[PDB]
């Protein structure tokens, strides 16, 4: 069973939002669905239900008024509505099919509610300084970009052990991201090794082979 | 004042919903907690555990309030559909003590449900006052399931 | 309305060891659910109805309890069980998750490996220098970074990351940054980075010199 959710939403305080929840089978008017809100760094909260057999929305306390739960039975798909968005609203959106539980999960959502720009990062190859021994440690730097995600591979993803990629921090309305990755010296620098980097939101998608100084 | 006094939104909480037996094994169980309006899933109704006249749900809203009516739906399972067509109605202030509830003189049968899926709505007139209610099903097609909802205020 | 308070918020356990956690509800419930989720997935299902495994879960998990007292039990902890783990009722109005019981896994203490990179060219060819110094794979997770410049420490400028508890090997890393101008960086000849942490009284240094190498 899967719920595929759309995908992540940059929007302007005061403006509004709607994210999708498409199910995967058509057991879909046989099950109830939730919506939960996670903040980042808090758990879990519940933000109601809808009934899909009827189309009956029910809001919990802290979520009545500027939400909407709604359906397209046709297309198997939830939807949730944000009315004038506020800075509290920035979380991770998920929906839950219920049966005997919150049984199916969706990957989530993330929204961000901001009037700061889209900025897209620069990428810059960390070699290292000359190596050494028999392996070495490489490295990539993702910087100045908005909004969140970014993706980064090495090598398209077929090197992907030895790889430590670290969680994006923000200042003062840009991220900073980097990633390392360790092979052996007799790969590096014969063989190539290449940073792959996208920020979608700004349409970017770079390569960087990281040379050796 | 017909507003849901919350077995739909479960403002009544499960261990407020009680009954003389109810239908349950290995695969599925339709204990009282399942009998709220529209609910879905499997196994989303009240089902006795056997199927006769003696039988009944209760809801205990722990406050006094003014019930106005009741609403009763069905279910289909397994292709099949399941319904109350009459049940009466009872209720109590202690939960040991029972009232039947009377119209005309006479023991009040309400027409409950035809089908399995459409909830129809049953008025209590007078309006009743009662902490306890019960409702007791006497006929049905195929068997007895229940899915509810009360109507009152405070 | 039934409140989960979920017990303890942190806990800790060695590759091997039985680990217990506890929720209990302001008011009796039917029955308990639970729920697991690691950094940047989705939650995912593991007990239904009190004491039933959830679809596709490992039977070194069970859950019981009654009334007002539930627990999980994971008999014999992996490494991939390091997450958080939420409770779940659906009893009444409002459906309610317990705020979380953070599972870390203990293992052997673990130095940081550190490795610098010296501001790419690239980058300098901004007006920007970034110096970048990778701490990977040390424990317990309690760690400092200081930088210094030709022997002269300094505190801003400085943005770090820390990753979350690997869910293979049980470690951590970090990634340090710190930016300047390319003027700035020109300045100086000798950047060194420092990691101080609980294996040793006497920091893991690393350094470059953009002459030479
Ligand atoms: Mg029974």
């Amino acid at each position: 069973i899967q719920l595929v959710q759309s995908g992540p939403e940059l929007k302007k305080p005061g403006k509004t939002v709607k994210i999708s929840c498409k199910a995967s089978d058509y057991t879909f008017t046989d099950y109830s669905l939730h919506w939960v809100k996670q903040a980042p760094g808090k758990g879990l909260k519940w933000m109601g239900w809808i009934n899909t057999e009827t189309g009956d929305p029910a809001y919990a306390d802290d979520f009545k008024g500027r939400f909407a739960f709604s359906l397209e039975t046709s297309v198997r798909t939830a939807y949730l509505q944000i009315n004038n968005l506020k800075n509290e609203d920035t979380a991770i959106y998920f929906c839950a099919r219920e049966d005997d539980g919150l049984a199916s999960w969706g990957q989530g959502t993330t929204l961000t509610v901001s009037s700061a720009k889209t900025t897209a990062p620069s990428v810059y190859p960390l070699a290292p300084v000359c190596t050494t021994g028999s392996s070495v440690t490489l490295g990539c730097l993702v910087k100045g970009y908005f909004p969140e995600p970014v993706t980064l591979t090495w090598n398209s993803g077929s090197l992907s052990s030895g790889v430590h990629t670290f969680p994006a921090v923000l200042q003062s309305d840009l991220y900073t991201l980097s990633s390392s990755v360790t092979v052996t010296s007799s790969t590096w620098p014969s063989q190539s090794i290449t940073c792959n980097v996208a920020h979608p939101a700004s349409s970017t998608k770079v390569d960087k082979k990281i040379e050796p100084r | 004042c017909s507003m849901p006094l919350g077995m739909e939104s479960k403002a009544i909480s499960d261990a407020q919903i009680t009954a003389s037996s109810y239908f349950t094994n290995m695969f599925a169980t339709w204990s009282p907690s399942k009998a709220r309006l529209h609910l879905q899933g499997r196994s989303n109704a009240w089902r006795p555990q056997v199927n006769n006249p003696k039988e009944w749900l209760q809801v205990d809203f722990q406050k006094t309030m003014k019930v106005t009516g009741v609403t009763t739906q069905g279910v289909k399972s397994l292709l099949t559909s399941m319904y109350v067509k009459e049940f009466l109605i009872s209720s109590s202030q202690d939960g040991h003590q029972w009232t039947l509830f009377f119209q005309n003189g006479k023991v009040k049968v309400f027409q409950g449900n035809q089908d399995s899926f459409t909830p129809v709505v049953n008025s209590l007139d007078p309006p009743l006052l009662t902490r306890y209610l019960r409702i007791h099903p006497q006929s049905w097609v195929h068997q007895i399931a229940l899915r509810m909802e009360v109507l009152g205020c405070e | 309305q039934i409140v989960l308070t979920q017990s303890p918020a942190i806990m800790s356990a060695s590759p091997g060891e039985k680990v217990t956690m506890t929720c209990s509800a302001s008011s009796t419930v039917s029955y308990m659910y639970w729920y697991q989720q690691k950094p940047g997935s989705s939650p995912r299902f593991l007990i239904s109805d009190t004491s039933n495994l959830a679809s596709g879960v490992p039977v070194r998990f069970s859950g019981s309890g009654s009334g007002t007292s539930y627990s999980l039990t994971i008999s014999r902890i992996e490494a991939e069980d390091a997450a958080t783990y939420y409770c779940q009722h659906w009893s009444s109005y409002p459906l309610t998750f317990g705020g979380g019981t953070k599972l870390e896994l203990k293992r052997a203490d673990a130095a940081p490996t550190v490795s610098i990179f010296p501001p790419s060219s690239e980058q300098l060819t901004s007006g920007g220098a970034s110096v970048v110094c990778f701490l990977n794979n040390f424990y317990p997770k309690d760690i400092n970074v200081k930088w210094k410049i030709d022997g002269s420490e300094r505190q801003n400028g400085v943005l770090n990351s820390w990753t979350d508890q690997d869910s293979k090997d049980s470690t951590y890393s970090m990634s340090s940054t710190l930016t300047l101008t390319k003027d700035e960086y020109e300045r100086h000849n000798s950047y060194t980075c420092e990691a101080t942490h609980s294996t040793s009284t006497s920091p893991i240094v690393k350094s470059f010199n953009r002459n030479e190498c």
